[PDB]
């Protein structure tokens, strides 16, 4: 299947994945308001599939840590979403066998969607308050299906976006580690054996979100 | 199959916000006949490869948008409604405003007998955000009408510059290009927030670190960028230029200059005059009365044929060099960490970082942008900026430069065009009363007498002569040359100048206003006084995307719809995708893009709206007669339009140039009707037109070459990322201004890992040489008079070498180099009332007033509302919690925002005393969206620099409350 590595010693929170996501697919927006950050939306939601995180860490000397978290869907190789779900009704969550895109249908309407909000490690599903449907990253599998990149990994300028084959995106997940270790000692992959978005962490991805990993 | 795009026809376009340069896909259903279904990068394009921020990445909701403008609207004077008109009405009425306007303000002759032919009863403002063929017809339909004070963004951001990098190198543009940036191996960003402000040069940035470059960002807060930097090091508003003399000295005095380059290539071995001096604080020559220099006590010694004097030795006590190092030993370490706040550790590390790029085989480059450059003394910022890449040879270079950040898509071409009051398109000055003639006009013109001094300026009576045939090609140009307006000579330039425009409009003393693209109601400083001065206009045209806080000033907050007698016409503009044309971004790329879905309703482009207006002019005076209708009557139109539409395509032919006659030139024969292949082979005969010499060669017989979307690239052309085949820059597809400099006598590249150009089998390979010539028989800085990149620049007002005089008026009581506190060619009141420092600055999600964006849900969903940033610090001293509403307000007025409580804002220590900064963003205005706040420009003073006419928006002082609810 396909697989993103978000390297997030690269990003700049320009949050154009951010919007990106929304321009693809014609989302609204949501009604915020400014509660003290730069971050908006506040979190993911029914119309709200990608949003970046925004978390300041002190630090000794000028300055602070800025961790920047674009948290979408992470596509598990074996998804619990999907365990969940097939208790209710076989079909509200599929999985595309050629990408490996974890999909939700119209049929999440017919299952217990707090459920399977609950069932996910990452807390990624968002339900509708009026038809009950799910909503998430669907990995633009529409696009990656036709040749294109998704929005929000074609849309991203630092580098921090990469999308490919999951050996490709493996191999370079482990030599930019190696790399990104050099200044950061503690950074991690999250999860890399059970997702395909695997992120690069500069330190406890906890700091990050506290969903970051599983 | 992607449904979305079936059946919609696919154009490429360039992002209309910032200066980057990106490129779009469109697809437009109905096979272009429809709307924009979807906008989103353009993969093949080499500066973004289909990246786009927030704001490119939303051009679609800015422009299939249901807020935009429809039609015409009209509001009479003391009316509380919008009426929707025609465009035929509209431009009849607004044509007959005009005429009447200057019909009764018309000047042939100004008080003295010279001759001036202008009105000065109207005023217009804007605007970078036109194409390059609507900027430049729309600054000649102002001149034609008689205007003078003709302004727009450019003064504020980009005005400093150009005076700036022109003394220190001849040209005031960006030295190299976006792409580029990837080939430095030190990258000083400095007065520059550029992974907010132009987020795709990121890219480049990251690319360079990653092939070993050290990034450093310099500002007072941490800012998005600081979170991806190597280094960060906090500065204390206004003490750059401590910084940068420190490492002047830093440079100097541990031989860290690159000695060849300098030598051969800088004004370092030029012998500086006997009258010289510094003393206290002050240059020689400073008349005390006026507090101005007698610019002449700074001259060189000149030769029997009136060539300065040289000591290539570089021993001579008179020696630039030499003088150079005795006027920066003042500025050690100890002082420049106390000013600064800079600690001595972390100024030494930035230092020998950058200062490790005068090794031939290292660059390094300065990013700068708006920062704080508009005070007193911002120009000698960047002078020093300017003379630190002289020490280091890092101008000319790959990777090296001074990149000075153009702010807005459009604003190098807008400033190209002369939208500013002081220029004619082609930075051809505007004449000014003394200026009788033609003959005189160009008599002002510096000549060299140093053979191997290019002095490419001799050529403009060639530009000035083709520009003119340009407008009335049936007159011979010393006629043609009386059709338009002079300034007076007595007068301050600046009185011409954005800040005074305002000032003149409080006083009643405009009927008329242009705000043509751009929002002054919010972008002005001092929001309040200007909001009130619109009230005195007779009549006001904005042409806009959306209806506004200026089009809709009579409404505003306090504002009385019944007390408020202006007239004003609010015309819909189409959005870029909605047309066809070129935008010239920072590296001077001048790239066409092409339109996508027809205008939206009833919106016209700017070229249409202001065409048909002028034909309308026209008309009138065809038929009435008026004052002096010459000017009017004559202009020539016909070259602008096509299918009775304004065409960007013959405009973008006609500022490229071409032959009225045959002709020979060069040595080659030339027919009547053919474009101009450069400017080289332009005239001062009137056998040429060309709108804008510098665009000579960009539409060229081989055709539009602003057009080429080719990427082919010889192997040492894509080494740096020139893309010669890609669209096409100023000047004669030069993308690293200066070139010359990046070789040795023998042509040879100092770094030929990523040489620029190189002299191979007799000929420059690589990029397009800057100034023709063998190796070693040319001075490199062509446009510079002497030839030489100027480490002594004796044509600036406060003096040869930059200085610090302390810019920061209310806090600081003590200057450490000198006992000149303030500039000395330079009446804050300091009310103790408002005790911090409040500054203004950009988020990556809005756009300059936010106009633009606010009307954008998907980033207004980002950045809803004004917000108030903090330190702890001060939060802890005011009692002010994360997110709690303040009131912020300054002598000029108040307003509240969302406080943002941060370790990202740290005080500044300044003579013993904690001095808090408050941070706000100006993107907000009372019109839209709800809650989102007014404009931080309720606060700024319209007080602004004597000498550069811009006003205060970084640092101006105010107090910061907390504003209480229920229990
Ligand atoms: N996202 C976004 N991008 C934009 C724009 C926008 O509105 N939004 N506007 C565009 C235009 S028109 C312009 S002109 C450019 C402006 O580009 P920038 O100059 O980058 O804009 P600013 O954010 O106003 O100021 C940049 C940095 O200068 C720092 N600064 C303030 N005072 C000082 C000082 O005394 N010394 C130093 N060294 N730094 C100081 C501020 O803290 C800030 O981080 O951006 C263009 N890009
Ligand atoms: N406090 C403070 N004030 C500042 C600054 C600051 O940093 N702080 N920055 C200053 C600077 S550097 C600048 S650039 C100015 C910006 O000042 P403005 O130019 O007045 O700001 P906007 O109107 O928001 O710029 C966007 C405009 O482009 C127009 N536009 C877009 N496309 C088109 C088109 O095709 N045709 C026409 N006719 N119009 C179009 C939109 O209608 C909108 O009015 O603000 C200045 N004022
Ligand atoms: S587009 Fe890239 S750099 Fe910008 S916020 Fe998203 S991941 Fe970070
Ligand atoms: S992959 Fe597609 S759906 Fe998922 S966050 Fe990116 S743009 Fe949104
Ligand atoms: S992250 Fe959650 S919603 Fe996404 S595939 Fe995994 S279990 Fe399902
Ligand atoms: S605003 Fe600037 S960086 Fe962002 S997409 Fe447009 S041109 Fe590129
Ligand atoms: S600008
Ligand atoms: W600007």
């Amino acid at each position: 299947g396909k697989m993103f590595f978000v390297d997030l010693s690269r990003c700049t929170a320009c949050r154009g994945c951010q919007i990106a996501c929304k321009q693809w697919k014609n989302l609204p927006a949501e009604e915020t308001r400014n509660t003290g950050s730069h971050q908006n939306p506040p979190d993911l939601s029914y119309v709200t599939l990608k949003t970046v995180r925004f978390t300041e860490k002190s630090r000794k000397g000028p300055g602070i840590d800025w961790l920047f978290f674009p948290e979408q869907c992470r596509h598990c190789v074996e998804p619990p979403c999907k365990g969940q779900a097939d208790v209710d009704l076989e079909g509200a969550v599929v999985k595309d066998e050629t990408t490996g895109a974890v999909l939700f249908t119209e049929l999440t309407a017919k299952v217990d969607g707090e459920s399977v909000r609950s069932a996910c490690p990452y807390d990624i599903p968002r339900i509708d308050p009026v038809t009950k449907r799910l909503s998430k990253c669907d990995m633009c599998n529409d696009r990656v299906q036709n040749g294109l990149l998704p929005a929000c990994v074609k849309t991203c300028p630092t580098g921090t976006m990469n999308f490919g084959d999951e050996q490709e995106m493996l191999a370079l997940a482990e030599k930019r580690l190696a790399e990104v270790k050099k200044t950061y000692p503690g950074a991690v992959l999250g999860d890399p054996n059970d997702v395909r978005v695997v992120y690069l962490f500069t330190r406890d991805p906890k700091d990050f979100y506290e969903h970051a990993v599983a | 199959e992607l449904q979305k795009l079936q059946w919609a026809k696919q154009t490429t376009s360039i992002c209309c916000y910032c200066a980057v340069g990106c490129g779009l896909i469109v697809h437009t259903a109905k096979d272009g006949q429809g709307r924009a279904v979807n906008v989103e990068g353009d993969p093949d394009h080499p500066i973004n490869e289909g990246s786009l921020c927030p704001k490119g990445a939303s051009i679609f909701q800015l422009g299939e948008n249901d807020q935009r403008g429809t039609q015409p609207l009209y509001r009479a004077p003391f009316s509380d409604t919008w009426k929707p008109v025609t465009w035929d009405f509209a431009l009849t009425e607004i044509a007959k405003r005009i005429k009447k306007t200057r019909d009764a303000s018309f000047t042939e002759k100004n008080a003295a007998g010279d001759l001036v032919n202008r009105t000065e009863a109207i005023a217009s403002f804007g605007s970078a955000a036109m194409d390059n063929e609507e900027c430049w017809a729309y600054g000649n339909i102002l001149r034609s009408l008689g205007l003078v004070y003709i302004e727009h963004q450019a003064r504020i951001x980009h005005s400093p510059t150009v005076p700036a990098l022109a003394e220190s190198f001849g040209r005031g543009a960006m030295t190299n290009h976006w792409n580029d940036l990837a080939n430095s191996d030190c990258i000083l960003i400095m007065g520059s927030n550029a992974a907010e402000n132009h987020p795709i040069a990121f890219k480049w940035v990251l690319r360079a670190k990653d092939k070993g470059a050290t990034l450093i960002h310099v500002d007072p807060r941490f800012t998005r960028t600081s979170a991806r930097c190597d280094v960060y090091a906090p500065i204390r508003s206004g003490a750059d230029i401590p910084f940068l003399g420190g490492l002047i000295k830093y440079i100097l005095d541990n031989k860290l200059y690159f000695t060849d380059y300098v030598r051969e290539y800088t004004n370092a071995s030029l012998i500086v005059g006997e009258k010289f001096s510094f003393k206290d604080g002050l240059f020689s020559g400073y008349d005390a009365a006026n507090k101005k220099y007698d610019k002449s006590m700074w001259a060189f010694e000149l030769d029997a044929n009136g060539v300065p004097k040289r000591d290539p030795a570089l021993k001579h006590p008179r020696c630039v060099i030499n003088l150079l190092k005795k006027h920066y030993e003042r500025y050690n370490l100890d002082k420049v960490a106390a000013i600064t706040g800079t600690s001595k550790e972390q100024l030494q590390q930035v230092y020998k970082a950058y200062a490790a790029t005068g090794k031939p085989d290292k660059a390094g480059t300065i990013m700068y942008a708006m920062g704080w450059t508009q005070h007193s003394v911002g120009v000698q910022n960047i002078r020093a900026m300017a003379m630190i890449q002289l020490l280091l040879g890092n101008i000319g270079v790959a990777g090296g430069g001074v990149n000075a950040l153009r702010g807005e898509s459009n604003v190098q071409g807008s400033t190209d065009q002369g939208l500013l009051a002081h220029i004619w398109p082609g930075y051809n000055p505007v004449p000014n009363s003394k200026a009788a003639t033609l003959e005189l006009y160009n008599a002002a013109t510096p000549q060299s007498k140093d053979p191997m001094s290019v002095n490419w300026w001799q050529n403009r009576p060639k530009y000035v002569a083709s520009y003119l045939k340009a407008l009335y090609p049936d007159e011979e140009p010393a006629a043609a040359y009386d059709y338009l307006p002079r300034i007076d000579a007595g007068r301050k330039l600046t009185d011409y100048f954005w800040l005074n425009i305002f000032e003149k409009m409080d006083k009643g003393e405009f009927k008329g206003l242009f705000a043509w693209g751009m929002n002054p109601a919010c972008g002005g400083a001092n929001a309040n006084k200007n909001r009130k001065a619109m009230g005195k206009l007779e009549w006001l045209v904005n042409v806009n995307l959306f209806e506004n806080e200026t089009s809709s000033f009579w409404k505003g907050p306090g504002m009385n719809p019944a007390e408020i007698g202006t007239e004003v016409f609010f015309l819909p503009c189409c959005v870029s995708i909605e047309k066809e044309g070129s935008v010239a971004n920072s590296g001077r790329w001048m790239q066409w893009r092409y339109r996508g879905p027809k205008p939206y309703a009833e919106t016209k482009p700017d070229g249409d709206i202001m065409l048909d207006m002028f034909k309308k002019v026209r008309e009138l005076y065809a038929k009435e007669g008026g004052a002096y209708p010459a000017p009017i009557a004559k202009l020539n139109i016909a070259d602008w339009e096509e299918h009775n539409e304004f065409s960007p395509t013959k405009v973008a032919k006609l500022m490229n140039g071409y032959f009225l006659k045959d002709t020979e030139v060069g040595g080659k024969q030339f027919k009547k009707g053919q474009q101009v292949p450069s400017f080289a082979f332009l005239t001062a005969d009137g056998s040429t037109c060309s709108g804008n010499w510098l665009h000579a060669g960009s539409f060229t017989d081989a055709g539009n070459l602003m057009a080429r979307r080719d990427k082919t690239q010889t192997p040492e052309q894509a080494r740096i990322g020139l893309f010669p085949n890609w669209s096409f820059c100023w000047p004669v597809n030069r993308r690293i201004l200066y070139n010359r400099a990046s070789v040795d006598k023998t042509g040879k590249p100092w770094n030929p890992a990523k040489a620029v150009i190189e002299w191979k089998d007799g000929k420059w390979v690589g990029d397009v040489v800057d100034g023709g010539g063998d190796p070693g028989t040319k001075h490199p800085f062509i446009m510079q008079t002497h030839g030489f990149g100027a480490l002594y620049g004796p044509g600036r007002e406060e003096g040869p070498f930059p200085e610090h005089y302390e810019p920061l008026e209310c806090p600081v009581s003590k200057n450490p180099f000198s006992k000149q506190l303030h500039n000395p060619v330079a009446k804050a009141v300091c009310d103790p009332r408002y005790p911090f420092i409040g500054t203004t600055y950009r988020v990556t999600e809005h756009w300059q007033t936010g106009l633009m964006t606010r009307r954008c849900a998907w980033l207004v969903e980002a950045e809803p509302q004004i917000f108030c940033e903090i330190s702890k610090e001060l939060a802890k001293l005011r009692g002010i919690g994360n997110g709690d509403t303040v009131k912020v307000s300054s002598l000029r007025g108040a307003l509240e925002a969302v406080a943002i409580v941060t370790e990202r804002i740290r005080p500044f220590k300044i003579e013993g005393v904690d001095v808090h900064m408050v941070g706000l963003p100006w993107h907000y205005g009372w019109m839209v969206p709800k809650n989102g706040g007014d404009t931080a420009n309720l606060l700024t003073p319209s007080a602004g620099d004597p000498n550069t006419g811009i006003p205060e928006t970084k640092a101006f002082m105010v107090d910061v409350r907390k504003v209480w609810s229920h229990p």
